[PDB]
């Protein structure tokens, strides 16, 4: 059962905890979701905080957990209902041995640097590498307008 | 008489929907009480399929029964 | 296709129309054998109602050929099965392409088998005695097989064949590079580009290191402009059998090993030994008679000794005791084994009639003999074996009247009733497994009959099309064996249905086999049998593949689920992946159908019941649905009523989706100017986009259009008919219609870089005012996709949208085994291989009803027919796991007791520990954590003194029902790893 | 048992390959390399010889391999 490995998982990493993430917790209704808040340590993003919710399928790991941005964020790769295209996630390239840290480990690299090569919104690449002030503008417009309160 | 109504979303009981009205217009009240829309995800009653302008009170739904639904199309 | 016509133009003879010649006529009908002739004119009896399912108890004292021609001809109308109630002469067999003899004595074997031989008519003869089989077949001195091997022509991309004169070609890196041979044939199908090697002879290649691969002369022909697909050509290979009668003396049989081949040449002398018996004294052995066993071990001892290998020293002599338990086992046919060898000689021959697959090399013997009671028991005596003119007599007169009682009292459980269900269900009616008082039948299926599954299916006849399929299943069982108590449920045997099929269902069960068609199926069925100790007995079939294990508790390993296979089943495929990257021809057509649910089935629930409920463009991602459906066809102004047969309407979709689109890609993202990193490095990995030309010679492109006409014809009503021969003028009438529509096309309605939203408020209330005029209008249903119906071309329709995407995308094109891969007319099953897997089921299901059996009584098995390849072997032990004090297999299970009040969590941790020795770190029910060694300190006194069902009920909100006889929750160990699974707890309630 | 030797593994489509293994080498390890070259999962298919499946936690030594020895891979079936 994908439950067992998914509480080992969490128990591991409360342990010692990604700098980029805090309140990281499950409720024991159904420890098979995860709520977690993501840090991300690059401007402008780094004015707030984001929340997302990885939800394991029932036959994991051998098939990749869902992530998705319960918090507003404006990013290429960020689709508006929340659903993130990460490589490690696509089923060409998951594989069972990868456990969750790596894969929380590719999203905040590819929050800090965004895969611009295929976006789940073009609209936002193209203005990025036409205009990359004007995305920040909008961008630090989204982040103030619906950032959640970061800690410290 | 109740019915028993589990939802992928997170905590679910017995709804507002009642088995003497098709859920057709229960649509909008399930709507209104989720904020997600049905055409989201399909109901799939104790493995039977479900649609829109078909009642299922018709079908046999014994007192205290379940429903179930899943995740449909592709994400994007 | 070419092999399929062939066989509606066969003709073979079946003589002997008992258990096995029906078995083998019922696969040769239901395959397409063109015409048929049974020949038997000997009268039924009772002896022969226990294999035979075409005959009844009525048609006693009744010519067989006669009797089974009525249902034979009623199971399909294409074949043309006649009756030849003469004698069987030369110019009879000159007829015939193919003749089989099942049952037939040797002296008529020898005699059609010379007759045959001489005129060149491909001969089969096929013997079932008791438990052990016996097929021979003689293609002629000269039969040449054109498709040696059940696999597709290699196929293999190429990139740059630039060297020439040694004809040097280089490919992508892969298993294609090393899949090519040195002696074999390539023929270049065609690509655009080089008319000089396109339809050219085959050319032998030479494969060489660091992926060189040369073709020979090519620098005299055109420039290499661009790769494709480039196919394999089979070398047809010529077999020569030998004659029967010279045959029997030089037995070359097919066997996996030296012991099998002993075993067979025994098998050989025990048959020899039995018909020469018959020669004698005019009649069978009594069943189980010791002096008919003493008289054929005796004729076996003084048999000729040349009938084996003459030139190989008898290293060893032959098993009396073999010989001895075929002669005692001898006077009965039984259901699975005539069911496993006729299908194995119908397979033989369809392949001598399509001329597919290595025939088999003359002699194959087929031992079964395990499914007899244990050395230790107590075997059937002369008297227990009596007949006594039940339908049952031929299984009597190997088992005993007390094995079809025991037989009779089992209540067993077949879950899914397609192909492999039912043939089982006919096995299961034919035996008589539960066909009385006692006990009975259950068979669970979800699905109704539909026109593609009964091409191919016994029970199903053609008026039951729409009807359940475990209803029309049961009717059938019940009317092959009219005691047999069949009990038909809709309901599957699914997670979200464990209330119906709970412990009270479960208990009257005896046993369950599992004919189902997925993985998760097969692991969910396991599960439920493991959790409730029952038999399972588990078939698959994939064209000629097929296996079939039992797993019996606490004997053999648990089934155990290609847990990749059974995930890949439901793949949620990322388009993110997809929309600029196809890999392959299968990236295409998964793109397609993407697209086609986009646009034919989403746009009808959100045109009006989105736009009516809530919401807008602005808090939507609807304007992009809206520019893409809005200007595709024409406003006009007016209600859209014209005809879908025009070019307009079609061939500008056509380049709209697949020109205007990758062309702006194109000129907005060049493959050598992306800015990327700075420098680029690999931008355009492996793919340059770039549009054809608009070639009206070819007719694929004509295919898609016409295909999305008449859809869209279909589903709105639009009037539209088969103008292929008429239309065409038309269509090619207006070459250019393009310009006409330039500034619709160009970019919306006014917009040079669209800014940020620069249509506004003005040009999106005009296309929300647009979007409230289209709501008004018929009511449009959201009929669900319909895949069998190929008359309209809707898969088609799929197929050629990917052939021309991947040709724009430089992409090889789908075949046709590509396209059946996929759920565009998957691969429907076949006749034989589902007949074999039922028949070695059956030869399981004898030895589950045995009883107590060790493991080495019970086998699995796994065939390959169009190889000839067959394993029978016994299966693993179970897997017993270790941790410190506790051993387990995947079997066992722990059970504590609750008491009489119920304990508390505390409690249960502390007899955990003390009576198993383990410390819980982890216990959780399902997906619900109830105790963690890592929680605080107050947590843990917060849950501790609650008990077990109200921290359930607490948790997962919902109390249980009445009849919750065991709770089942899994639990971890400090000092354990992740590899290790403790088996689950049974909190007894 | 230092020189190892050389086996033909083969594929469910009629076609063999060959391979480079020890006796030494568990019947995983050459599962795995057929698993990579043919693109399988290696719970997918199973492979066996003269008859009987071989088990992953056992040497190939134990089988008696010889040289040029065709090992079949049967993959696991879905249909019914
Ligand atoms: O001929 P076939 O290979 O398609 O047979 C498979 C049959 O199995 C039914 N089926 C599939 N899965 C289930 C479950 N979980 N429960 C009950 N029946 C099931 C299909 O109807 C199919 O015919």
């Amino acid at each position: 059962m994908a439950s067992m490995r998914v509480v080992k998982e969490l128990e591991d990493l409360q342990k010692k905890p990604p700098p980029y993430l805090r309140n990281l917790s499950s409720d024991d209704a159904n420890v098979l979701v995860w709520h977690a808040l993501l840090l991300p340590d690059q401007p402008p993003y780094h004015l707030k905080a984001f929340n997302l919710r990885i939800s394991f399928p029932p036959e994991y790991p051998f098939k990749p957990p869902m992530i998705k941005f319960t918090t507003k964020i404006y990013h290429p790769n960020v689709d508006e209902n929340g659903q993130i295209c990460l490589p490690i996630i696509s089923s060409e390239n998951w594989k069972p041995s990868t456990k969750t840290s790596q894969v929380l480990e590719a999203l905040n690299v590819l929050v800090n640097r965004p895969n611009i090569r295929e976006p789940k919104r073009m609209d936002l690449a193209d203005l990025l590498t036409q205009n990359p002030e004007l995305f920040r503008k909008n961008a630090e417009e989204f982040t103030l307008r619906f950032g959640v309160d970061r800690p410290s | 008489l109740s019915i028993l109504v589990r939802n992928n979303k997170g905590r679910s009981s017995t709804y507002e929907v009642r088995l003497t009205q098709t859920v057709a217009h229960l649509k909008q009240q399930v709507s209104g009480l989720e904020g997600v829309q049905d055409d989201l995800f399909w109901l799939t009653f104790e493995g039977k399929p479900l649609e829109d302008q078909l009642p299922l009170g018709e079908y046999g739904l014994k007192p205290l029964s379940t429903v179930f639904m899943n995740l449909r199309l592709r994400g994007g | 296709s070419p092999a399929m016509q062939r066989i509606q133009g066969a003709r073979v003879l079946v003589s002997g129309l008992q258990g096995l010649g029906a078995e083998v006529a019922k696969n040769l009908v239901l395959m397409g054998v063109g015409s048929l002739t049974l020949h038997d004119p000997h009268p039924t009896c009772w002896s022969d109602l226990a294999a035979q399912f075409l005959l009844s108890e009525q048609d006693l004292e009744r010519s067989r050929a006669e009797a089974s021609q009525e249902l034979l001809a009623q199971l399909n109308r294409a074949v043309q099965v006649v009756v030849h109630t003469g004698d069987i002469t030369e110019d009879l067999l000159l007829d015939f392409q193919v003749v089989v003899l099942t049952a037939a004595k040797l002296e008529e074997q020898l005699k059609v088998g010379t007759l045959c031989h001489k005129h060149g008519v491909c001969f089969l003869a096929a013997d079932t005695r008791g438990l052990v089989g016996q097929l021979f077949c003689d293609f002629g001195e000269d039969f040449t097989v054109q498709d040696p091997t059940e696999a597709e022509p290699l196929t293999a991309a190429i990139q740059h064949i630039s060297q020439g004169s040694p004809g040097i070609l280089t490919l992508r890196k892969g298993a294609n590079t090393h899949y090519f041979r040195d002696g074999d044939l390539v023929t270049f199908s065609g690509i655009e580009g080089m008319v000089e090697l396109n339809d050219c002879d085959p050319r032998s290649i030479h494969v060489r290191e660091d992926g060189s691969l040369e073709i020979g002369d090519t620098t005299t022909f055109s420039r290499y402009l661009r790769g494709g697909a480039i196919t394999e050509v089979k070398r047809p290979k010529t077999v020569r059998h030998k004659s029967l009668d010279t045959a029997l003396l030089q037995p070359h049989v097919v066997a996996q090993s030296s012991q099998e081949v002993h075993h067979a040449h025994c098998l050989h002398q025990a048959f020899c030994a039995l018909h020469k018996f018959q020669h004698l004294h005019g009649r069978p052995p009594q069943p189980w008679d010791p002096v008919d066993a003493e008289t054929v071990v005796g004729l076996a001892r003084d048999l000729e000794p040349l009938k084996r290998t003459e030139e190989e020293p008898l290293e060893e002599p032959l098993d009396e005791a073999l010989v001895r338990t075929v002669a005692l086992s001898s006077a009965g046919v039984l259901s699975p084994m005539v069911a496993m060898l006729g299908a194995v000689a119908a397979q033989e021959v369809l392949k001598a009639i399509s001329r597919k697959f290595m025939p088999l090399d003359q002699w194959l013997y087929f031992d079964a003999l395990d499914c007899l009671p244990e050395d230790g028991e107590l075997l059937p005596s002369p008297e227990d074996c009596a007949l006594r003119g039940s339908r049952y007599d031929g299984q009597i007169a190997v088992f005993g009247a007390g094995f079809q009682e025991k037989l009779r009292r089992q209540h067993y459980l077949l879950v899914g009733a397609g192909a492999i269900g039912c043939e089982l269900l006919k096995v299961f009616a034919l035996v008589g497994l539960g066909a009385g008082n006692s006990g009975g039948l259950t068979v669970v299926d979800m699905d109704h009959i539909e026109r593609s599954n009964l091409s191919r299916q016994f029970l199903f006849r053609s008026q039951d099309v729409g009807r359940p399929k475990a209803e029309v299943a049961a009717a059938a069982a019940r009317g092959l064996n009219p005691d047999l108590q069949v009990i038909p449920l809709t309901y599957p045997l699914d997670p979200t249905t464990e209330h119906i099929y709970g412990d009270n269902f479960f208990s009257r069960v005896d046993g369950v086999a599992a004919a189902l068609d997925s993985f998760q199926a097969r692991r969910y069925v396991a599960a439920r049998c493991t959790h409730y100790l029952k038999p399972l007995l588990e078939a698959g079939t994939s064209g000629t593949w097929g296996s079939a294990t039992v797993f019996m508790p606490h004997v053999t390993e648990a089934y155990r689920a290609p847990a990749s296979a059974a995930a890949s089943e439901d793949a949620p495929y990322p388009v993110c992946t997809v929309r600029y990257f196809p890999s392959t021809a299968e990236h295409t057509l998964q793109w397609a159908r993407h697209e086609f649910e986009e646009l034919f089935r989403l746009s009808a629930e959100t045109i009006n019941h989105h736009q009516q409920a809530h919401t807008s463009l602005a808090d939507m991602d609807e304007p992009q649905t809206l520019t893409l459906l809005k200007p595709v066809l024409g406003v006009l102004r007016v209600r859209p009523q014209n005809w879908q047969d025009c070019v307009a309407w079609a061939l500008g979709h056509w380049k709209l989706c697949f020109h205007y689109g990758i062309k702006q890609l194109l000129r907005h993202f060049p493959p050598n100017k992306v800015l990327e990193d700075g420098t680029p490095f690999w931008s355009g990995p492996k793919q340059c986009p770039q549009p054809l030309e608009f070639d009206t010679n070819q007719d694929t492109h004509l295919l898609y259009v016409l295909a999305a006409a008449n859809l869209y014809a279909q589903m709105h009503g639009l009037p539209g008919s088969q103008d292929w021969t008429a239309l065409r003028e038309l269509l090619k009438l207006l070459p250019q219609p393009d310009p006409q529509q330039m500034a619709p096309i160009f970019a919306s309605n006014l917009e040079l870089a669209s800014a940020s939203a620069e249509f506004g408020p003005e040009q999106q209330k005009e296309l929300n005012k647009a979007l409230e005029v289209w709501s008004v209008g018929p009511p449009l249903k959201p009929l669900m996709f319909e895949k069998d119906d190929d008359s309209n071309f809707h898969v088609d329709f799929v197929v050629a949208a990917a052939s021309l995407r991947c040709q724009n995308y430089g992409i090889p094109p789908v075949n046709r085994a590509q396209s059946k891969r996929i759920v565009g007319q998957i691969i429907p099953a076949i006749a034989t291989t589902t007949a074999a897997v039922a028949g070695l089921l059956g030869l399981e299901l004898y030895k589950v009803v045995s009883g107590p059996r060790p493991r080495s009584a019970f086998r699995h098995s796994y065939l390959h027919l169009a190889e000839n390849y067959l394993i029978r072997y016994m299966p693993f032990a179970p897997a017993i796991q270790t941790f410190h004090h506790l051993k387990w297999t995947s079997w066992d299970r722990l059970k504590v007791p609750a008491g009489q009040p119920e304990r508390t969590l505390e409690s249960l941790l502390a007899h955990l520990q003390e009576q198993h020795g383990l410390r819980v770190r982890i216990l959780l029910h399902g997906s619900a954590l109830l105790y963690a060694a890592g929680w605080s300190p107050e947590k843990q006194a917060q849950h501790l003194p609650l008990r077990v069902t109200e921290l359930v009920q607490q948790l997962t909100g919902q109390a249980p029902a009445p009849g919750q006889r065991v709770l089942v929750l899994e639990l971890s160990c400090e000092g354990d790893d992740e590899d290790t699974a403790f088996p689950p707890l049974h909190y007894e309630l």
